[PDB]
Formats: C-alpha cells, structure tokens, sequence
C-alpha cells in the first residue's frame, strides 16, 4: 500500500531501453522526483549526452533515490534471511521509494536459513547506478548528501577495505565473490566482474589516488622517483616485483623503463592548474606554455586550373570542391584534448556482458594466436614516432636498431610481471576534411609498442589474412574483394535488408569495461604460452599504457579518462571486438525485451527462454546454448565488421517482430553502453540489395556488369577525389614521381565512377587520366591500368 | 653500436637533469609520511613543486583564480612572479582587468611560487 | 565562383603564414576564422565579404609589399 | 614565397571583385587599412591616407568609400597626433597637414 506510480523495473527499462519518441516514462519520473521541471523537456535534444551534458546533472538527482532502493534491498535480504524465506527479488515488486511488495515467489523453509535470489534484481539495476551516480553519498562523512565531503588522505593509494565495505552495504547479497584486486583472480571472467564493482565503488575516492604509485629508489647512493605499481580504477592495487635498490648502475633496459616512466617527470615538474579543460592533470614540464598550429593545405593549382579547362567546378554542377586541409588556431590541441570529457565511469549489466563476451569470443573462433619472439616480429613503420621522451631521440628505427632480440625479448618479459605506465603524445594532425574541427594522432611510445607486438601480433596478423570471416580487416577490395567481401554477408538470409549505423564519438566515450573485454578476448589465445599471473599483468600494463595513462599535450602532462588510441597496435582490432559485443547486445536486448508469447515460432519462442536462464542463472558457461544462440545470429544478422563501420544483412521478417536487432535497438544499447545518444540522421538502411550497402570503408556500392556477369565495386564521393586532387600536404613540390604517385593512385579509386549513370562522376575518373597521361609525358597510365584492379585473378 | 650508444648516454643525461631537480625536502617528506614508502605519483607535484602554472582562458576565470598578488591553490598560498600572454609577452598584474580583457593575448600563464 | 574563392583563401592565409601571422594569436586565431568560413560557405556574397576582412590583413602589412610592383 | 603572392594576386585579379579591386588599388597608391576591414553594422574601420590627391578620390565630407561599402567618418587625425577638421582637408591647406593623415569611420548600414 501507498506505493508510488512506477517501479524500479520502469525506471531501469525507462533508462536502457530509451526511444526519444516514446520516453514519457522517463520524463514523468524526472519531473515527478524533482529530478527537472516540465520545462526541460522544450530544450532542443534535452536527452543528449555530448550535447546539453545538463542532463547528467538531471539524472543525478535519481541517485539518492537510487541508492535508498539498495539499501532497502539490503534490509529485505536480511530479513527474508532471518525469517526462513527463500525467493526472487524482481524490480517490478519494488517501487520508485524503495518499498517492497507482492512477495508471491517466495516460500518459507526454515528459521535463519532463508536466502533472496538478486542476481537479475542487481544486474538489471547496474547500468543506471553509475549513470545516476548512486554513490554519490558516499563521497560524504556520513555517506550523507547534506553534510561536508570526507577529508581524505592525499597519500593514501589502497582503498581495499573501502571498497569492501560498499560492496558488503549495497551489494550483501551477491553471491559472487569478489576481489577488489583483480590480479587475485582465477580466469578473465572474474576479472569482468570485480572490474564493474570497482568502476562503481572507484568513483567515491579521489582522483590523486589513481595513477601510477611511485617510491624512491637509489642506483649508486643517487635516489630515483621510479613506478612500483599503479592503482587502476577498474583493477585496483598491481604491484611490482622487479623492484630493485641499491643497483649500482642502469642497463639500457632499465633507462628505457624509467624515461618512459612519468614519476621522474611529473614529480620533478611544476604544479599545473589548467582551466582551459575540465580534465585532470598531473604537471608542466615546462616553465613555458607550447601552443599548436595547423597550416592551410598546399594548393596545386596546376591540377585545379586544369580541371577546370575541362569543366570542373562549375557553378550547378553535381560534383564540388568540398575536402580541403583547413588551418587550426592556438588552442585547438587542448579543445581536443578536452573531449575526453565524455568518457564516464560505466558500469555494466555483468550477467549480460559475461554472456555476449561468450558469443563475441565465438565470432573470433577461426583466427590463430598466441605470443611470439622479438625476432618474429614484423615492423614496417619504422619512421612512426617513438614517443614521450623517446621522440626526443629518433623514431622507432633507433630502439629497435639498438635493442638485441634478447633484449627486447626481455623488456616483454618485464611486462609479464610487472607494470610499466608510459606517457604517450598528443598532435594536431595536418589532413583533408570537410570539416573544420581539430583532428589529432596519438604517438603511442615504444615501450608500449614494442611489447604490445610479441603479445598481439601473431593474432592481428592471423585476422588480417584471413577472408570470409565477419571481423574483416587488410582485405582489399580490389580484383573482386569488394564483390566478395559482400557476397560473404548476405549469406543466406532469407529476407535480406541491409544496416549500418554510427557510433557517435567512439574514440573518446567507449568506456574502460568494454576496453578491458576487448583487450580480454584478444588475450584468449594466450593459453599454451601464459600463465594466468602473466595474463593478468599484461592486461595491467595495456591498462596502464593506453586506457589511463598520461597524455602529453603542448608543454605538460594531463591524465587520460579513458578510450581508445590510434597509435596502439590493437585499435584497429579491438574496436571490432567491441562493434560485435554491441551488435549482439542489442540482439540479446531486442530478443528479450519482446513478449514471447506473441511469437508464432515455437523454436526462437524456446531461445528467449533459454536466453534469459542463461544470463540471470546458470552461471557456468553453457557452451551449447552459446553455440545456438551464435548460430542464430549468422543466420538472421549477418555481420560485416571492420573498426567503428559495420554493415548487417538482416533477416526483415523477425526484426519486424523484434526477434532481431534493429537500428532502434542499437540506439537504446549505445545510449546506456557509450552514453552517447545516435542520432537516426546517421544511419542507413537499404532494402534492394541491388544496390550494395550505402556506406562501408567510407565507399558508396554498385552493380555494375563486368565480364557478361554482374559485380559489385565500391565508390569514392567525386568530391573527395577532387579535393585530393586539387590541395597537398607539401611534398610533391619537389618531385614528380611523388606527384604521379598519388595522382596514379586517386586515379584508381576513380575508376569505378566511370560505371555511375551520372557523368559528371565518370568525368572525374577520365580528368585524372588526362592529367596523369600529361604528368608523364612532362616526366605511361592508360585505362587498362586501372580496370585490371576489380578482375579477379 | 652508436645507436645504442647514442640513446644510452641521452638517456642518463636527461634522467640525472631529472635528479638534480627532483632531490628535495618535500620529497623526502612525501616518502617519509607514507605508511610503506609508497605514495600516488598525481600528489608530489601537489607537494613538491615550488612553481605554479595556472593557465587561464579568460577574464572571469583570472579574477576568480589569480586576482592581486597572491592566491590559494592545493592548500597552499601562492605568489605570482609573473604574467605571460599566448604571444609569451609579459603582463603586468595592472593591465589584466575587465576593461583591457580585449586587448590581452588569452590565455594568460600566471607563474607563482610557493609563499 | 566559389571554388575560385575557396582556393583563392587557402593561398591568403598560406602566405600570412609565411609572413609570421601566427606570432600574434589574437591576429591568427582571426585570419583563421576568416578563412574557414570561406571554406564552409555556400553563399558566394559571403565568401567575398570574408576574404575581403582576411585580404586586408596582407595590404596592411608593411615592408613585404609585393603590390607596388602590379 | 614569391610563388605564393604570384599564384595570390593573379587568383585575386581573375575573381575581380570590386571590393577586393578597390583594397589592392588604394593599398598600391600607399593608402592601406590599420585594421581587418569590419563587415558589420556600426563597426570601426580605421585607414591610413598618403596625400591630398589620394584623399579626395576616397572622402567627401564626412562620408568615406572604401571595399564597397560607404562608412561615416567620426574624425581624421594626422601624423603628429593632432585633430585635424574635415573642413580642413582640402587643396589650400594641405601643403600645411601633417601627411599620412588617419581616417576613421563606422559602416555605414
Ligand atoms: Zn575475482
Ligand atoms: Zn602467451
């Protein structure tokens, strides 16, 4: 009695599965718990994430309300316990002030022996408990909103007990164990579940606290401020144990460790206060702000006016002058730095995310691995920066010329047992666009890089090469690829409808746990050649080096919140982990969510059921049911995935009935797993597969005949081939070999413009032969050239 | 072997310049009050560092962080030395206020040293 | 003739960098932002009207004055 | 370089815009702008007039022409600082003003 209008089952479903059409349960319980007025709901995209943030402060005001439910849970669950209760905790028998009722799943046993069944009561709940900051409170002395904060010690870098103490508060009835620090776990999937406590629990201490931990050190009588640990937010305390005083001289290895170290940076830095971002830093190196440019492009009016003879750049024509190199102001670098802004602490539904890893971990089931030697390893780009402060030196040409295959062999052995948190470089990147916004690159160093190939490049190498797979990566294009490649996804669904979709910021907003998972899965083949200590420092020092490590931009260093890096090894690769892990997600959802007894097939009527009993129940891997439901979805949501771009080939007959995601589900999944809102706007959908997906590898798709036979070939937009054409990075005004080079290659990605219906295209791939024809009689490329490129071999 | 060699003497050059600057009593007091040794790398600058770098965008952000001689910062009182605009120019403390904010190269860099 | 005046902008703000534009930050976030606008622009009266608030920083410019010998 | 302001004033002249016409031909003749020239309402363009005869073909009372636009002078100072009236500008006096004098006008709407 006296019960409030929704429950917390419609606050959770309100949250994860959130439709900006259909979203009066959220708007109604945020007005109707002071959360925001009516009039919030009148501002333009209210329910943002990236723009208005405003409503992180709006949902913040459910965390009160949010933790009084847990708390309540709690004194439920002891007192079930006492009275002989045995029984399941649901969220639609609790309501919005924490009261609960209708207890008519629960029996009585015996006196003392009762025991309340929470897993999918707290799992359902975990997403929003970060997202409406539920421990806010405890950040408080009296873990009490309306007192003072606690005055915490600034040298105190553990919290094991602290973090035990919440998760015995809230979370007493979980029966799981749990280990605040991660490298006391026994396999990586308890790695996952302690890790999405600590995400939650870590977001009560302060910021000062995490990072890497530094003691002094003394090599001959001279002390050192070196790294002997690192405290991780998802990880918690790693230790090293390589830790040597008293050592009378370095070996070059140790000099590699150390000046990748930030401790003998930032502690003999000076104190930084920047506010021209939201983000926490560390220290300046310098006494002397650095401040970056981006020059306009160089334009080659040699190209555009001969064009232009030719009837290009007209005013009505169907094809412009759109990408251009355009010029950056001071601070440019540190507005970018600042979108790191949007990475926050995310807690995830654990009973899920361990189901859709097992069914992420299948889609991978076909690729080799495991770790290589220093003199196995393949580098070809040894002109590409070696990082902070070893870019101070050279590129990676000067360590791996320096380095012994032994020693090398041995800085990677060094990782497997201890921690080495680098500094990586922030820099403005001089590129083509049709925007005007920054664009940088990560200078990842080579004590990062260096190790990150021995224990991943045997993997990344095996999924490159391999072809008929979904995670598709270095497979070309050209002599049928692009045709194949496509013939590959449609399979044979049986009402095939084709579906891209946009992941709104995701080299900044994609969170620690799903970073964790990707770096996890890429690990498993790591199973002949590490330990299970091993495995987890390495996941330590991928942590460490790429997730939450010190970023420098300008003259000083600032901490990284979270995302991803495009100057690592994995990126590439993890991000396609990662775009499966959201495709079956919102598969796992759009099935669930339905009402299975309006489904008229007995059989996917029977894999919701088993779908549900294999996540809130049966902890243990049912490796049958993952192979079904696996199975299930490569015949009705066939993927095509490459890093942040994917195409499905769905079967239209059961994602009309919600047995299959579509887009609408993929926006309510990234809104609770990124928090990011998708807008529609970005997203495709084809019906006629005719024609090919509408975007894959920035390229538009066709069907063309060629060889009295039909093929699909991928398209560049005219307006990008020109702008490629027409502006430079200024180093072709030297040599024309360099000029005809890329001219030649502009040339090729043109070609299949010639088969458009539009002729103003066609004319784009004919002016660069033109052009090029008349660059090597100055200095021979004919069309044969060029249309070899799609006939198979 | 003058790789090697080059990089290893770089190497020890820039960690002993390190060294001389790092070595201090705040330093030895940070150490000293750890329960183990042990302490975050994120509190020394916070405890060691003399000098104070505060960058700041614009106007309302100075006169709410900087204003006059002195300010408090990570519980300590700070004393500006000196101003330096975007154009590394130097600004005296008189010319930064509301009237003259659009004539001044923002961000300015306000250094200061520990009272 | 908007693509005239768009590559027409990418060779005035290149040559302001030549002549040191960057060194004041007031001036270079300005000339910046004058010729972004011309690269975004649709509206030919616009991207006129841009280049020629950014043309008047090269005429005001002394010492390296080319146009003396048009 | 010299390639640069080449490739600069030959696209300038091919646009042939009566604005950037009227900018280059005064900057030539050694009148040039102080300032980037204003685009809106009642904002401040400051010029820099050599001579008299420079001075006549761009200023008729207080009404000043320049980039295609009118602009209202609000008041010519001349190069020794001092206040020099419009009425003041002219053929007889000139010989005595302390030439380049500084214009400075809104524009006008
Ligand atoms: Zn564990
Ligand atoms: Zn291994």
């Amino acid at each position: 009695q006296r019960l409030t209008k929704y429950t917390m089952a419609d606050l959770v479903y309100a949250l994860r599965h959130f439709d900006e059409g259909n979203c009066d349960t959220l708007k109604e319980i945020l007005v109707t718990y002071n959360c925001c007025d009516d009039d919030y709901f009148n501002k333009k995209d209210w329910y943002d994430f990236v723009e208005n943030p405003d409503i992180l402060r709006v949902y913040a005001n459910l965390g009160e309300r949010v933790r009084q439910s847990l708390l309540k849970t709690v004194q439920f669950c002891d007192a079930m316990r006492d009275a002989g209760i045995v029984g399941v905790l649901t969220l639609d028998n609790q309501d919005l002030n924490g009261n609960w009722y209708d207890f008519g799943d629960f029996v009585q046993v015996a006196p003392g022996c009762g025991v309340p069944i929470v897993d999918s009561y707290y799992s359902l709940l975990m997403p929003i408990l970060t997202l409406t900051r539920a421990l806010a409170a405890e950040s408080h002395m009296d873990a009490d909103l309306a007192k003072p904060l606690i005055k915490w010690d600034l040298l105190k870098y553990d919290f094991t007990e602290e973090r035990l103490c919440l998760f015995d508060r809230y979370f007493k009835y979980w029966d799981q164990t749990y280990h605040p620090n991660c490298i006391n776990c026994l396999d990586d999937r308890c790695i996952l579940h302690c890790a999405n406590f600590n995400v939650l629990f870590s977001t009560v201490f302060p910021p000062t606290s995490f990072g890497p931990l530094v003691r002094k050190i003394f090599v001959d009588g001279v002390p050192f401020v070196v790294s002997t640990g690192y405290h991780f937010r998802e990880l918690g305390v790693v230790h090293n144990q390589d830790v040597n005083l008293h050592s009378s001289r370095l070996s070059f290895k140790e000099l590699l460790v150390y000046a990748a170290d930030p401790a003998m940076h930032a502690a003999s830095g000076n104190l930084l206060l920047d506010k021209r971002t939201t983000c926490f830093s560390v220290a300046a190196l310098t006494n002397n702000v650095a401040f970056q440019t981006v020059k306009p492009g160089n334009f080659n009016k040699d190209f555009y006016d001969f064009a232009v003879s030719k009837g290009f750049f007209k005013e009505g024509s169907s094809v412009e002058l759109k990408h251009f190199f355009f010029a950056q102001d001071g601070n440019a670098a540190i507005s970018d730095y600042d979108y790191y802004r949007y990475n926050l602490p995310t807690m995830c539904d654990i009973r899920q995310l361990l189901f859709v890893v097992e069914v992420v971990d299948k889609y991978f089931d076909c690729y080799d691995g495991g770790c290589i030697n220093a003199n196995q390893v393949i580098v070809n780009n040894l002109d590409k920066s070696a990082g902070f402060p070893f870019n101070k030196w050279g590129k990676a040409r000067l360590y791996y010329d320096s380095m012994s295959y032994e020693d090398q062999d041995a800085l990677f052995a060094y990782t497997k047992r201890n921690v080495i948190p680098t500094i990586t470089q922030m820099n403005l990147k001089y590129a083509i666009s049709a925007k005007n916004r920054a664009r940088t690159v990560a200078g990842v160093s080579i004590c990062s890089t260096m190790t990150n190939r021995q224990f991943h490049q045997k993997l990344l190498k095996s999924i490159a090469a391999t072809r008929g797979a979904t995670v598709v990566i270095g497979t070309s294009k050209f002599y049928g690829g692009w045709h194949n490649m496509l013939k590959t996804v449609y399979s044979d669904v049986e009402t095939p409808h084709l579906m891209g979709w946009d992941y709104p910021k995701c080299d900044r907003a994609m969170p620690n746990m799903l970073r964790i998972m990707a770096s996890l899965v890429l690990a498993r083949k790591h199973n002949t050649c590490c330990n299970l200590s091993h495995r987890f420092y390495r996941l330590a020092n991928e942590c460490a080096q790429v997730l939450s490590e010190m970023v420098m931009c300008g003259g000083s260093l600032y901490v990284k919140p979270g995302g991803t890096s495009s100057g690592d090894a994995t990126t590439a690769y993890a991000n396609s982990v990662f775009n499966i892990c959201q495709a079956v997600t919102a598969n796992v959802n759009a099935l669930l969510s339905t009402d299975g007894n309006k489904i008229a097939d007995k059989y996917v009527r029977n894999l919701q059921h088993r779908l549900y009993e294999c996540l809130y129940r049966n902890r243990d891997v049912d490796h049958e049911f993952v192979d079904e439901f696996y199975a299930y979805l490569r015949k009705h949501f066939s993927m095509m995935i490459l890093s942040d771009d994917a195409v499905v080939c769905y079967n239209s007959n059961y994602a009309a009935q919600g047995l299959v995601a579509s887009i609408k589900n993929f926006k309510a999944v990234l809104y609770y797993q990124n928090n990011v809102f998708m807008s529609e706007a970005k997203c495709w959908t084809e019906t006629d597969l005719t024609k090919g997906p509408h975007e894959f590898c920035s390229q538009h798709t066709m069907l063309v005949k060629q060889g009295d036979d039909y093929v699909y070939l991928p398209y560049p937009d005219p307006s990008r081939i020109l702008g490629a054409g027409c502006f430079v990075d200024d180093i072709v005004k030297t040599d024309g070999t360099l000029m005809i080079e890329r001219f030649v290659s502009l040339a090729i990605d043109a070609y299949p413009l010639t088969k458009h219906p539009n002729q103003e295209y066609a004319d784009v791939f004919h002016l660069y032969l033109q052009y090029i024809r008349k660059l090597h009689d100055e200095l021979m490329l004919t069309n044969d050239n060029t249309s070899r490129y799609w006939e198979p071999e | 072997e003058d790789k090697r060699a080059k990089v290893t003497s770089a190497m020890q050059t820039m960690l002993f310049t390190m060294l001389r600057k790092l070595d201090n009593d705040a330093l030895n007091n940070i150490i000293n009050n750890a329960r183990d040794g042990c302490v975050p790398l994120n509190i020394i600058p916070l405890t060691t560092a003399a000098k104070l770098m505060v960058v700041v965008p614009d106007y309302g952000t100075y006169k709410n962080t900087c204003d006059g001689n002195t300010f408090t910062y990570a519980s300590a009182l700070w004393e500006i030395q000196q101003v330096v605009d975007a154009d590394s120019k130097i600004v005296q403390l008189s010319e930064i206020n509301m009237d003259n904010s659009p004539n001044l190269a923002w961000p300015l860099i306000v250094t200061a040293l520990r009272a | 003739k908007m693509s005239d005046v768009k590559c027409t902008s990418v060779v005035l703000l290149s040559v302001l960098q030549q002549l040191r534009v960057e060194s004041s930050s007031k001036l270079w976030a300005q000339c910046v932002q004058l010729h972004n606008d011309i690269l975004l622009a649709k509206d030919t009266t616009e991207a006129f009207e841009k280049m020629v608030s950014l043309l008047s920083v090269l005429l005001s410019m002394q010492g390296a004055v080319d146009i003396n010998r048009l």
